[PDB]
């Protein structure tokens, strides 16, 4: 897609080793931000989006998080408390062709700055300060849109790099998305270490009488500790009590 | 070097309606608005009115809003005009011209050019019994 | 829409410097004052000879210099030769967004 | 592209051991293991063995362990393999093939070919009086 209504893609239900992608010599440029690439596969996530576009190669530097400019300010940004991962690589090889091929567009007028991941679509004519401007566009009042062109012999510094950006939330249960690891029998009763889909920890896993309402997919103390959650492979109510500790 | 390249000659009887084609070459497409200018020979060559690659939609004069229309094809670096009318005046060349476009520049950006640097070589209608 | 006021042909000028008037009405020439003039000669299309009201495209020879508001605008030449001369077409930048052009008027070197 | 540079034809009496050779040629010889066949003139090309670059190791069917051997000289890009013996029946015509090889993924990696992609127009040896 153009990065004028740059396309996301919800990614659910499933699972994925992320570096089966960045493994390969193809993607030019990576970074992620509150996690890193190599550990993700441990991770478990609420929800994954997967925001698609094309912009000028020089214009990458502006999808990060804070960094902002005539790309970051009218068709898409980052929020400051960002957290996922920012992938481009060059893509003057596919959407790119001798005569320049103008389909990918950009705005490049708008009232006021983006909200963080705000699409906006509208095609509406921006006025600087006219009378109204009845839809013609001319001497201050403006189409907002302009397009790239990326003929194949321009300066490789603005020959299309395709951008996505993955985008998910790291706090505990439900999870639709999870890296991929095989799993164990339970145990209860005994002190072991734990994890599910994420929330690790150790103690003593128990039966318990406390009434989890249908929907309630992890639960907390007056501590603000984990202290009840639900097996993921089978509902059932388990009750996390530390092992036995103290002074000697 | 930038040029365009006006479709050839062409011929329509009275009360018919026609069509031309300015391919764009050595040249941006969507950096600049596509004039129209033309007239009868010897006529005060004074024709005006625009299309915008970057957008589509127009604008034309008064005298014509109502019997033409223009179109693009942007991917062969392409513009059209057709009038939907063959009136005996209508006759004798008509060019297609780069226009008005963006000039963005350092911070600010705005419209820029108001001046049709360049022009093809036209086509004459010959649009007459 | 009307066309720009413009005379018809320089005279008094064999060689030398005479000036072409193309007084529009408010709407075009005292409005936005983006004014241009433009030099047709037979068949061949016509080259942007003033890019805005006082001033020279690159290629422009350093006789020709556009002037004036207040009154409507004009086209001042210079070292008048028997190759410039031709017809030149005023025109103008109008309230609607359109352009609008002036009926030309012909050189005339000896 | 990839090829192989068998060895010339040879002729050996019964009784005396005979050596052919291939130049692993356009790829990295490292990549993949070498497997020899052979085809008596006219009956299965059935003869299998093989030996890994990356190492001595070298792996025959058990009618020939103990009866033949194969070396790389790495640097030259060369396998070399020699019938120790040269049985009257051998009536040898060997080919050279890029066999098996590590071809690890982006991900985890494995033995991944367990194929044959490439063979070496292969000498006759003529063993016998
Ligand atoms: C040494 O350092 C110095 C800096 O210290 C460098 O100097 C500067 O370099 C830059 C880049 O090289 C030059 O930028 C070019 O600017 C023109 C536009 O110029 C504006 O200003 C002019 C007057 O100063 C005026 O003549 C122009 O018309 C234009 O005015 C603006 O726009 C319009 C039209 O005039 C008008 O606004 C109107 O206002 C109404 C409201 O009233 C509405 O807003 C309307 O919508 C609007 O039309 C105003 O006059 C004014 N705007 C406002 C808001 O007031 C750009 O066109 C140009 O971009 C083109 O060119 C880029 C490449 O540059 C090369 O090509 C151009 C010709 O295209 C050539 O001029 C240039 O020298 C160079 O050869 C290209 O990338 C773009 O895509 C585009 O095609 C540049 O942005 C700048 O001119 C120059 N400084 C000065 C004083 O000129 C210098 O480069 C260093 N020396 C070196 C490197 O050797
Ligand atoms: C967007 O587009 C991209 C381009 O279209 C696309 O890309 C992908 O990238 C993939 C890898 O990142 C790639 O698929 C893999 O590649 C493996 C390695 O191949 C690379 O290296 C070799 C050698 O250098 C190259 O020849 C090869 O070239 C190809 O790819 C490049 C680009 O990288 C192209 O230029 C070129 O033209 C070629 O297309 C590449 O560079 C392959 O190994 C792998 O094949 C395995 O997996 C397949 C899928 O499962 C399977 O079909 C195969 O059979 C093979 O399976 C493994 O092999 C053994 C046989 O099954 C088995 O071994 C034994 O298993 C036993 C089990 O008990 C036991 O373990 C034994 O010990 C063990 O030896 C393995 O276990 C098998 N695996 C498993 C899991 O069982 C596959 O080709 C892909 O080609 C490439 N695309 C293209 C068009 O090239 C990119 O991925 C997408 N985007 C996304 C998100 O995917």
């Amino acid at each position: 897609a153009s990065v004028y209504a740059w396309n996301r893609k919800r990614i659910s239900n499933c699972v994925a080793d992320y570096s089966v992608l960045y493994n390969s010599a193809s993607f030019s440029t990576f970074k992620c931000y509150g996690v890193s690439p190599t550990k993700l596969n441990d991770l478990c996530f609420t929800n994954v989006y997967a925001d698609s576009f094309v912009i000028r190669g020089d214009e990458v530097r502006q999808i990060a998080p804070g960094q902002t400019g005539k790309i970051a300010d009218y068709n898409y940004k980052l929020p400051d408390d960002f957290t996922g991962c920012v992938i481009a690589w060059n893509s003057n090889n596919l959407d790119s062709k001798v005569g320049g091929n103008y389909n990918y567009l950009y705005r490049l007028f708008r009232k006021s700055n983006l909200k963080p991941f705000e699409r906006d679509i509208s095609t509406e004519i921006y006025q600087a300060g006219s009378t109204p401007c009845n839809g013609v566009e001319g001497f201050n009042c403006y189409f907002p849109l302009q397009s790239y062109g990326f003929q194949p012999t321009n300066g490789v510094g603005y020959q299309p790099y395709r951008v996505v950006v993955l985008s998910f939330e790291l706090l505990h249960a439900p999870a639709t998305v999870c890296g991929p690891k095989k799993s164990t029998n339970l145990v209860k009763n005994k002190c072991v270490n734990f994890n599910f889909n994420g929330l690790t920890g150790t103690g003593v896993l128990t039966e318990s009488n406390k009434k989890f309402l249908p929907f309630q997919q992890f639960g907390r103390d007056i501590a603000d500790t984990t202290d009840a959650v639900r097996d993921p492979q089978t509902l059932e109510i388990l009750d996390i009590t530390p092992c036995s500790f103290g002074g000697v | 070097q930038v040029q365009l390249v006006q479709s050839g000659a062409e011929v329509k009887k009275p009360g018919a309606s026609v069509k031309v084609s300015c391919k764009a070459s050595g040249y941006t497409f969507t950096g600049y608005y596509m004039h129209w200018v033309r007239q009868a020979p010897g006529q005060g060559l004074e024709w005006m009115g625009w299309i915008n690659p970057n957008s589509g939609g127009t604008n034309y004069a008064q005298k014509f809003q109502g019997r033409v229309t223009m179109t693009r094809d942007t991917s062969i670096t392409t513009a059209y005009m057709e009038l939907r009318r063959l009136r005996s005046d209508d006759t004798a060349v008509y060019y297609c011209a780069r226009g008005l476009g963006v000039g963005c520049s350092g911070g600010n950006c705005y419209l820029d050019y108001y001046y049709m640097d360049v022009w093809g070589k036209g086509t004459t209608v010959t649009v007459s019994s | 829409q009307s066309a720009l006021t413009q005379p018809a042909s320089v005279s008094g000028s064999p060689g030398q410097s005479i000036t072409i008037s193309c007084t529009g009405t408010s709407s075009d020439v005292g409005g936005y004052n983006y004014v241009s003039w433009y030099q047709q000669h037979p068949g061949k299309a016509p080259k942007l000879m003033i890019y805005d009201v006082s001033k020279r495209p690159s290629g422009v020879s350093n006789r020709f210099s556009g002037s004036k508001s207040g009154n409507t605008a004009s086209l001042t030449i210079s070292g008048l030769q028997a190759e410039d001369e031709g017809d030149y077409y005023c025109s103008s930048y109008t309230s609607s967004s359109t352009w609008v052009f002036g009926g030309g008027t012909k050189l005339t070197v000896l």
